[PDB]
């Protein structure tokens, strides 16, 4: 596998973690307001800026392997 | 791959060469083919402001040496050949018997085109190297494939590298190259010389048979007429004939001891046709005539099947370094009586006088040969030789006389995020900064902007001489040698030869006189006791007497009370002093150094921390300017919790005052009590912590000794592979102490002189890997540091960066009964582990790689 591959880096992760960015946007989009419209941005800036961390956690975790820990 | 234009052409010649390699692969032992466009003579009397030129033309009708046979073939006027092979004329002298001479012509004609190998000839050389003929006779015999061994009158470093180039430049597939110094005179030695070259390998070595011999002489002996049979020229008259006569007999006496007497040995003899002929020669002429007794002696004296005499008349060759009078004319000689051969490659013909179809004919008979290019056809050589120069020296001079008076006439009238990189590196080794030695690994020269760095260290320059107030008026240059020689000492043209070798030949051996602190090494203070019975009653100062009383009890040395004084002294049979003894130590003098260590560094820390700790302290600043980042406080503007930091400094020694604690304490030398903090191996990093950049984060400090300082990289890179720490800094230094040596070499590892002296004196060498003369490696004091960064803060406000981290050590997984045992599979075989379960196809754990 030792060639600088990037394909399975792009195929399984970098698509599935890119699957639920919009589906993780959808994971908020069941609670669209539901009594926000007074607490909307607190519902925005808490969940959205913490699900970005999970994607960012999953970003380096996918890039743990595929080169940084390819072996 | 074709991106470079040259590379295609490189590839073009490559396969061209590769085929030429492949065709000649496993063939004979190559050639003798000196395919260089041979010149002749180029004398040029310059008209105006210059005199005689020099030489080296291009020679008309030549180019290829194939022509150079043919040109040398059909000589001029009433001639057979320019170089001929005569015969002992059955009644008379050396008449050009063209019959046998044809073959030598043919053998020379056999040359050039066909390669001329000489494999397994067993040859030996008296004459010099770089100066004259024998080096050419050496070189073709290397590419002839011959097993060759050589002497030298001198012996030096300057000659040792000289041949060492040539075996790396001309030694063919099967040639063998070994040198040895040898005085030709003082004839006792040649018995040991003839021993060693026929000795078995259970003796000194070189189990050879020695089937060719060239004894080329020395000692110019100029300007002496008949009535002076004076000193060492007389001794020179021995060494042209006597010892070489005494040489060849014991060859046979060695050979016929074994009795391999149907395999003879060649001797080629430098003859001279010009005896009673030149001027202030002295003994040189009739000494050369002495060689000709062998022709009668080869018949009728029972050694003929062993020694193969084939002399060489050769002379009047340019390429003057020595023995060659008249590096001048060469041309009127080839004009008045046009006869040839003022060249340099006569020895090419002499190589042809060591080939088969010739030496077999020399097995039949000795061969007198007039190789000299018709020079004997000149009536009155010598005065006409003078006559050419005396016309030429005036016409050069009188034209040089013309212009100066013209000038006399003329002058009067007129007026990521875990892969980690190294960012600043700096070592203080034996030499200067790491930037200095990077040239010293590259060249021998010190690159004057870099050479003054060697002078900025060692206190040699005196930079910051005052911008104002130089030598009496204003003006300033970075001075040198505090106040004798402050005259302007420039980083341009100066500093060569006024800061050189005296400034350079202090960093390699004799290890010092008076540095560590003294450590003479010619005498080592080794101490023995005694218990005789004299009794002394010396004088003391009080309170020493009680530890006198406590040490040796009251049945000895009742002190006394020394009234109106302190106390009194020795009593009984004393059982002490451990006085001293003059003892000789062999092993020593590998490193040296720097002769000065105070940069701009704060004093009075150098009262306390001292011995090795300066070197790491300068090093980390040296790495920080290598990082280009001074002010280490200004890292925390990348604001952290500051929990990251410190190095992992390492080293077995550092003893350096523990000998003060052990030898000098209990012998009472005044050393500070606070040395116990300075005893340990981590306290170096503590002043890298405290009186330097001062975060109290992670510190590891392994040992790794006898192969150290690589290990702290790995534990350091683990700390940044961990999230426990960002930016870190490495281990480093070895160090050298007097208790280190002798307790070095008692474990028989490092090196040992005298057998480093006695083999080849060469004290700057001291390191012979893999050309089979190893003695261990070396030891140096040394100090070295590299720093490393998070690759992101290394990017963000770029430090800058060097390279790429590589490896990971420490899985020993081994036991035996030895220390030290070298690196076998005990290390670096878990490195490139690669267990190989059945794959047959490619593409943390990874059982593949």
């Amino acid at each position: 596998l030792n060639m600088k591959y990037r394909k399975r880096q792009l195929v399984t992760r970098e698509a599935q973690i890119k699957d639920w960015v919009e589906n993780e946007l959808e994971a908020l989009k069941l609670e669209a307001e539901e009594i926000p419209s007074e607490d909307q941005n607190e519902f925005l800036l808490e969940r959205t800026r913490e699900i970005h961390n999970e994607a960012e956690s999953q970003l380096r975790a996918a890039q743990q392997q595929w080169g940084n820990d390819f072996y | 791959a074709q991106a470079d234009k040259q590379d295609i052409s490189s590839s073009t010649r490559v396969e061209f060469e590769k085929l030429y390699s492949d065709l000649m692969k496993f063939l004979e032992s190559s050639k003798e083919i000196d395919p260089s466009q041979t010149t002749q003579l180029a004398g040029m009397d310059v008209e105006d402001a210059l005199d005689k030129d020099s030489t080296k033309e291009v020679a008309s009708l030549p180019n290829k040496s194939t022509i150079s046979k043919t040109v040398s073939s059909t000589i001029p006027r009433e001639t057979i050949p320019f170089l001929h092979l005569r015969k002992k004329t059955p009644a008379g002298d050396w008449k050009y018997d063209r019959q046998l001479s044809s073959l030598f012509l043919d053998g020379l004609e056999k040359a050039a085109f066909n390669g001329v190998t000489f494999k397994d000839k067993y040859v030996l050389i008296t004459g010099a190297g770089k100066g004259s003929i024998g080096a050419e006779v050496l070189q073709g015999l290397l590419q002839g494939g011959a097993k060759v061994v050589v002497t030298t009158s001198r012996f030096s470093k300057q000659v040792t590298d000289y041949y060492q180039s040539i075996y790396a430049k001309y030694g063919a597939k099967g040639s063998t190259l070994i040198v040895v110094p040898f005085n030709q005179g003082s004839k006792q030695d040649v018995e040991a010389l003839i021993e060693f070259i026929y000795d078995t390998e259970k003796n000194g070595g070189l189990g050879w048979d020695l089937d060719a011999i060239i004894p080329f002489a020395a000692i110019p002996e100029q300007g002496i007429e008949l009535e002076h049979i004076d000193s060492k020229s007389e001794f020179a008259h021995r060494i042209m004939l006597t010892n070489i006569l005494r040489m060849m007999g014991c060859v046979k006496k060695q050979k016929s001891a074994r009795g391999i007497e149907t395999r003879p040995a060649q001797v080629i003899l430098p003859m001279s046709p010009n005896h009673g002929t030149f001027g202030g020669d002295g003994m040189y002429s009739e000494s050369k005539l002495s060689l000709e007794t062998l022709f009668n002696r080869w018949h009728s004296e029972s050694w003929a099947n062993q020694l193969t005499v084939c002399g060489a008349i050769i002379g009047w060759t340019r390429g003057t370094g020595l023995m060659s009078a008249n590096n001048i004319i060469a041309e009127g000689i080839e004009k008045m009586g046009v006869r040839t051969f003022s060249q340099k490659e006569m020895a090419f013909n002499l190589l042809g006088l060591l080939t088969p179809e010739v030496v077999e004919l020399c097995q039949k008979s000795p061969v007198m040969a007039d190789l000299n290019g018709g020079l004997q056809f000149v009536p009155e050589l010598k005065e006409f030789t003078a006559k050419l120069r005396k016309e030429l020296v005036e016409t050069s001079e009188v034209r040089k006389a013309v212009s100066i008076e013209t000038a006399l006439e003329h002058k009067v009238v007129n007026g990521l995020e875990r892969v980690i990189v190294v960012t600043g590196f700096a070592e203080v080794g034996p030499w200067g900064s790491a930037r200095t030695r990077w040239e010293m690994e590259a060249f021998g020269e010190f690159s004057l902007e870099g050479c003054v760095e060697m002078a900025w260290i060692m206190g040699f320059i005196s930079y910051h001489n005052g911008n104002l107030k130089g030598r009496p008026y204003t003006g300033w240059v970075d001075s040198k040698t505090k106040e004798p020689v402050d005259d302007k000492d420039v980083k341009a043209k100066y500093e060569t030869s006024i800061l050189e070798h005296s400034g350079i030949r202090l960093i390699e051996p004799e290890l010092f006189n008076g540095y560590n602190p003294e450590k003479k090494e010619m005498i080592q203070e080794v101490i023995v006791e005694e218990d005789l019975e004299p009794f002394e009653a010396s004088k003391e100062t009080a309170e020493q007497f009680k530890h006198q009383h406590g040490d040796k009890v009251d049945i000895f040395e009742i002190p006394e009370t020394g009234e109106y004084s302190v106390k009194l002294l020795k009593g009984a049979t004393l059982y002490i002093p451990k006085a001293l003894r003059f003892d000789r130590l062999v092993a020593g003098q590998i490193p040296t150094g720097w002769n000065a260590k105070t940069y701009g560094i704060s004093d009075d820390i150098i009262s306390q921390v001292d011995p090795i700790t300066l070197f790491v302290l300068v090093s980390v600043v040296e790495a920080f300017i290598a990082s280009g980042i001074t002010d280490p406080y200004e890292m925390y503007k990348y604001v952290h919790v500051s929990e990251v930091g410190n190095c992992s400094g390492s080293g077995m020694g550092g003893v350096s005052a523990l000998r003060g604690m052990f030898k000098d304490r209990f012998k009472d030398e005044p050393v500070q009590n606070d040395i116990l903090q300075e005893s340990f191996i981590n306290t170096m990093s503590a002043w890298v912590n405290m009186l330097l950049i001062s975060s109290s984060g992670p510190i590891k400090t392994p040992v790794g000794a006898c192969a150290t300082s690589v290990e702290s990289v790995d534990i350091g890179v683990e700390t940044i592979l961990s999230g426990k720490a960002r930016i870190c800094i490495v281990g480093g230094y070895d160090d050298f102490q007097e208790e280190g040596s002798f307790e070095f070499g008692n474990m028989k590892a490092t090196s040992n002189t005298l057998e480093e002296f006695e083999h080849g004196r060469t004290p700057a060498e001291m390191s012979r890997p893999a050309t089979t003369t190893r003695n261990g490696f070396m030891e140096a004091q040394g100090a070295g540091i590299q720093i490393i960064m998070q690759a992101d803060l290394a990017l963000k406000m770029g430090v800058p960066i060097y390279g790429i981290v590589a490896m990971a050590a420490t899985a020993t997984d081994k036991i035996g009964r030895s220390v030290p045992a070298p690196g076998k599979g005990i290390l670096t075989t878990a490195r490139e582990h690669h267990s190989s379960v059945k794959y047959a196809s490619p593409n943390k754990r990874d059982p593949r790689i």
